[PDB]
C-alpha cells in the first residue's frame, strides 16, 4: 500500500431512543450526552478540558 | 438595507446591516459619496446612528 | 395548533380528494362559495369605495 | 418469584405510548417586528417540513 | 453510543483529540444557544 493506514476505532455516534424531530429534548439529551463523552475521553486521555459544565 | 438599520427589535439584523455598510464604504471615498447620494439613506443614517450609539445600555 | 405527520397528511389528502370530487361534479359548495364570495360583503364594500371615492372628489 | 399479582395496578399497557406518527414535526415560526415595522421578515423557515 | 471500525492515514490518538476538539466547541455552541 502506497498510502499507510490503520485501524482506528471510530468515535461513538450519538443514538437517542426515540427521536422527537424537535430541538428540545434532541438539545437536552445530546448536552447530556456531550458531557459524558468528554468525561470518559479525558479519562481515557492524559488530557484536560476547559469548560465542562 | 439602510431600512434594516431602522429597526430597533432585531440586534442581529441591524449588525448585519452595519457590518454591511462597514465593508460597503470600506475601500475609499467615492462609495461614501454613492452611499449619500440618496436622501433616504441619508436621513435614516442620521436619525439612526448617534440612537444607536445608546442601544440598550441603560 | 400543532403540527404532526398525520395532521399535514390527512390535510394534503383532504385537499386533493376535494378537488378530485370537484371535477366529477360529485359535490355542492354553494354555501362555502358565497359566504367567501359574500354577496352582501361584496355590496357593502362597493358603497364604502363609492363613499371613500366621493370623499376624495369633494375635498378639491 | 418477583413478579407481581395481575390485580395490583397499574394494568394497562400503552398509557403513555406515543407513535412516531405524532411528533410534532417542526414548521414556520412567525415572527412579530413591532407593529409599525412593516419592512420586515415575518417567518423563520430554516429546518421546516413544509413551506 | 455507536462505535464503527473504520481505517484511515491518522492513528488513534490524533482521532481521539480531533473528537476532543470536536466535542468541545459542539458543547459550547449548545450552551452558548441557551
Amino acid at each position: 500500500s502506497s498510502t499507510p493506514l490503520n485501524w482506528v476505532q471510530g468515535p461513538a455516534i450519538f443514538h437517542m431512543l426515540t427521536s422527537p424531530y424537535t430541538q428540545d429534548e434532541i438539545i437536552n439529551h445530546e448536552m447530556n450526552f456531550l458531557k459524558g463523552r468528554l468525561l470518559e475521553l479525558q479519562e481515557i486521555t492524559g488530557k484536560k478540558i476547559t469548560g465542562v459544565n | 438595507i439602510v431600512s434594516f438599520l431602522l429597526l430597533e427589535c432585531d440586534s442581529e439584523l441591524i449588525i448585519a446591516s452595519l457590518d454591511f455598510l462597514y465593508q460597503y464604504i470600506l475601500p475609499g471615498s467615492q462609495r461614501i459619496t454613492e452611499l449619500f447620494k440618496s436622501k433616504e439613506c441619508s436621513l435614516i443614517l442620521e436619525a439612526t446612528l448617534p440612537n444607536l450609539l445608546s442601544y440598550n445600555i441603560a | 395548533n400543532n403540527v404532526t405527520l398525520k395532521n399535514l397528511t390527512a390535510f394534503q389528502l383532504l385537499s386533493q380528494r376535494e378537488n378530485i370530487c370537484e371535477l366529477l361534479n360529485l359535490v355542492e359548495s354553494t354555501e362555502r362559495h358565497n359566504s367567501i364570495i359574500n354577496p352582501e360583503r361584496q355590496r357593502m364594500s362597493l358603497e364604502e369605495m363609492k363613499k371613500m371615492l366621493d370623499a376624495l372628489k369633494n375635498e378639491r | 418469584s418477583n413478579i407481581p399479582d395481575p390485580t395490583l395496578p397499574p394494568t394497562e399497557m400503552m398509557t403513555r405510548f406515543l407513535h412516531p406518527n405524532w411528533y410534532a414535526l417542526p414548521t414556520t415560526v412567525w415572527l412579530k417586528y413591532g407593529n409599525y415595522n412593516s419592512w420586515a421578515p415575518s417567518f423563520n423557515e430554516n429546518g421546516t417540513v413544509v413551506d | 453510543a455507536v462505535f464503527d471500525l473504520m481505517t484511515s492515514p491518522f492513528t488513534q490518538e490524533e482521532v481521539l483529540i480531533k473528537e476532543i476538539d470536536f466535542l468541545k466547541n459542539k458543547l459550547l455552541d449548545l450552551q452558548s444557544l441557551q
